RNA sequence: GGUGAAAUGCGAAGACCCUGACUGGACGAGCGGAAGCGAAGGCUGUGCUCUUGGACUAAUGUUGCGAUGAAGGACGAAGGCUAGAGGAUCGAAAUCGAUUAGAUACCGUUUUAGUUCUAGCAGUAAACGAUGCCGACUGGACGGGACAGUGUGUGUUGUCCAUGAGAAAUCUUGAGUAUGCGGGUUCUGGGGAUAGUAUGCUCGCAAGAGUGAAACUUGAAGAGAUUGACGGAAGGACACCACA
């Protein structure tokens, strides 16, 4: 079962959004409907195995049902999902190098999991990135707790409101 | 009172509970534990078999039926003959619902002289 | 090892194939292994809500007999059948079709 | 909720409610309820003709040692509010049937047709085990096959002389009360002693009614 | 609430050894009834119940 | 739906599930067993018909007409091949989806030859009890199947114990009856490997079958049993450096 990460909210002056591809939710196991109690936390760089031996991200053990579930992240290969883009720099051939999603029904794809076992049912934080409609990068966007972001290129305004997390089935 | 029945498959994978007529020919309520998970793996577990006789129950209890007579069936022909798991998880969701009892049977498919089946020889070697 | 040579066939030649109910592999049908078993038709633990949901005054819940095949492989490894010692290996058991009840 | 939201793309009121009666030989002739869905104004009920339904006979005679026997009707008319059943098939439940195979004793069979007074026909199941008499110590008891050849021939003559032309509100009256199974207990028990005769299924194979 | 007096311990049968299947008697109108408990129990204790009627054996 | 878990693939032109009618090929469950029959390969629905076997029972006929058997002949699982008919299920080959360091494999999806019948060719199997045929003689115990008798007999057959035999495992109408060595009559073997391979010949539509070497190489290859070591072997006990 794959589940999807958006981004909502109705944008102002932006260009493209991405995660860092590490974060806290909630998840809950199946054949049980227990939750588990505590946030885990799903890196891309951790290493785990599964019952056959794969090679997961993540590994608990289910203590009703009694057995293990995992987690792992995919890449939304560049294909179809992100893009390629570029932006400015010193006179020389820099070009900062980025990736971007699409904005197809009023929200941003940014990240892509499989689940076996488990079930997602939330997702607490995140790191934000905003991309400006020209060429500037603020990283680390400090969002509100009031869901609306605002950083400014010196003149203008880029900003977005009713800003929230999802997580939907694919 | 007012009586129905209750065709219950049950396998390996995904119960059914279907509520019928007295002649089977007109569909009261039909809901598959399977429609109630989100995971492939736990489509015929006991949990989904009682998260589908809670909906079927408190819809045809208000529909007007009171009395149910069961029938049971597994897989049948060529395949695994026997009743699975959430059989029986489900049949006691439904009497505690309210609803009464009559008859039981068991109604599976016998092959009396079958077809031939998958595996060959040899058989499935996992 | 064994003076069957794993199989209950006498003075015939060819005795006829089953398909094994689990894999569904061919074997003979006098060297499968074959069990039977009577099962009530609803468990145990539910009898006492059965005798409050019922309409008729009197009520026997039914019972089922079934028959089972298997093969060497498939037996074995469901912990039907064990390895036994050298001795032991001789012993068969019964059923008596002349038991009083 | 197996499937995203979106992927791949009250008409219970206004139903009706008939009632099902079977033959007046039994004493509970009330059976059950039928809906119906009114396809059209006028609605031709000739899509309701046709239907099958059965009823145990501890229930349409009130009486429990025979509860594992049942009656098969076939809808035939309507009248008013009300549908009408005609005899149609008999049957024994499952789990009764499976008790009587006994490993180490024989098991034997036959069948045969006859036709009703009114030209509908029938197709005839009957069954028989072997007995063992009071003093056994073998472990099998088996007949030999050219005397299973001879009780096959008195189980299609016992068939044949009760059940032959005559009424079907009768036909219903001996296969309720097993006189074609105690026949064949006697007549046959001079060749073998035999246990569990009886009359095993009925099927209609053209019915005029 | 019902009640009852526990007088024999069958054995302990659970899980990991967790559980205790034990024999009550009902007071209010004698009847023996399995039953299994949680607690360390011993002989002549009487237990509490809210409803009677499951053997569990 | 199916899986350890999933993916391809099928589903709003209504699947799956429940019901009334039909069509088609294949198969003959349970009863079904250390039970029966056939030269062996093999043979389980019911009723008719043409053919067949061994045993038993007897004051029938005949009168040695017999045992073994290079050469010759007929039959012979499954797969394959040649013609016609047929087409449910399963399924080599091909093909995608997974798994994997890689899998042209195990697991799965789409889809074939074949799998069935009639008429033939072919001639092989761990075609095995890995156990020539005929004749004489030999202790017990518990059984089965057929016939005849009346407290038993003849032909067959399963299990278990001695005597005897054997390298031992084991054998019990024989693997017994003395190296104390001869009842009649055949076949096959002579250290391993080269090799059931070359070549000639006979048979076959073919695929192949039958018969069948040498040069050169080499000190062991093999049978049954004993004590150890190991098993991604099975059990029974145990322990807050194990769980509850
Ligand atoms: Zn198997």
């Amino acid at each position: 079962m794959h589940f999807n990460i958006f981004v909502e909210g109705e944008f102002n002056n932006v260009k493209g959004v991405f995660i860092d591809q590490s974060y806290p939710l909630r998840i809950q196991c199946t054949n049980c409907g227990s939750p588990h109690e505590k946030s885990v936390v799903l890196s891309e760089d951790s290493v785990g195995e599964g019952d056959f031996g794969e090679k997961v991200n993540l590994g608990i053990t289910c203590r009703c049902c009694r057995r293990i579930m995992t987690l792992k992240i995919l890449k939304l290969k560049e294909g179809r999902e992100v893009k390629k883009h570029l932006l400015p720099t010193n006179f020389e051939d820099e070009f900062k190098e980025v990736w971007l999603s699409d904005m197809q029904k009023s929200r941003f794809l940014v990240s892509r999991i499989e689940t076996n076992g488990a079930e997602v049912t939330s997702i607490e934080s995140c790191i934000l990135n905003l991309v400006s409609n020209q060429d500037v990068l603020f990283t680390n966007v400090n969002f509100e707790d009031r869901t609306v972001a605002k950083c400014n290129n010196l003149n203008m305004i880029s900003s977005i409101i009713d800003f929230s997390l999802t997580v939907e089935l694919a | 009172e007012l009586a129905a029945v209750a065709h219950i498959k049950a396998t390996k994978n995904d119960t059914f509970v279907h509520i019928t007529d007295m002649t089977g020919s007109e569909t009261i309520a039909k809901i598959t534990g399977g429609m109630r998970v989100k995971a492939q793996r736990d489509e015929g577990s006991p949990y989904a078999a009682m998260l589908a006789a809670q909906d079927v129950a408190t819809k045809i209890l208000g529909r007007g039926v009171k009395v149910l007579h069961f029938k049971l069936r597994g897989a049948g022909g060529v395949k695994p003959m026997a009743l699975g798991p959430g059989a029986q998880t489900a049949i006691r969701t439904l009497i505690r619902a309210g609803l009464r009892v009559g008859r039981i049977e068991d109604v599976t498919p016998v092959a009396r002289d079958r077809v031939r089946k998958r595996g060959g020889h040899r058989g499935r070697r996992v | 090892m064994r003076r069957n040579h794993g199989r209950g066939k006498k003075n015939r030649g060819s005795a006829g194939s089953i398909q094994c109910d689990k894999c569904g592999s061919v074997t003979p049908k006098d060297k499968a292994i074959k069990r039977f078993r009577i099962q009530s038709l609803i468990e145990q633990a539910s009898f006492d809500d059965l005798k409050q949901a019922t309409i008729y005054d009197v009520f026997e819940v039914p019972r089922m007999g079934y028959k089972s095949q298997f093969c060497v492989s498939c037996a074995c490894h469901a912990k039907i059948v064990r390895v036994r010692s050298s001795q032991a290996r001789k012993i068969r058991y019964g059923f008596n079709p002349n038991r009083v009840a | 909720a197996i499937q995203p939201p979106g992927s791949y793309p009250n008409a219970f009121a206004r139903k009706e409610w008939y009632t099902l009666r079977s033959p007046s030989i039994f004493p509970n002739n009330i059976n059950g309820k039928t809906l119906m869905t009114k396809s059209a104004g006028k609605n031709s009920y000739m899509n309701m003709i046709g239907r099958r339904y059965d009823v145990n006979q501890a229930d349409l005679t009130g009486n429990n040692d025979v509860g594992h026997r049942k009656f098969i009707f076939k809808i035939g008319d309507i009248k008013g509010s009300e549908c009408v059943g005609f005899f149609d098939g008999m049957e024994l439940t499952s789990d009764k049937h499976k008790a009587m195979i006994k490993k180490w004793h024989t098991l034997i069979e036959a069948q045969k047709d006859i036709v009703a007074k009114d030209g509908s026909v029938f197709r005839v199941f009957v069954m028989g085990v072997t007995r063992r008499h009071p003093g056994y110590v073998k472990k099998t008891c088996y007949v030999k096959h050219s005397d299973e050849k001879k009780i096959r021939k008195i189980m299609f003559d016992v068939i044949e002389e009760e059940l032959s032309g005559c009424d079907v509100q009768k036909i219903m009256k001996k296969l309720a009360n097993e006189t074609v199974g105690k026949r064949i207990e006697e007549l046959g028990s001079e060749i073998f002693p035999l246990q569990n005769c009886c009359v095993r299924k009925v099927k209609t194979i053209k019915s005029h009614q | 609430e019902f009640f009852g007096e526990v007088t024999h311990v069958l054995g302990r049968t659970g899980g990991s050894g967790l559980l205790t299947q034990v024999k009550m008697e009902l007071m209010h109108n004698k009847r023996t009834i399995q039953r299994a408990v949680k607690g360390p129990v011993a002989v002549g204790d009487i237990i509490e119940i809210l409803e009677c009627e499951r053997e569990h054996r």
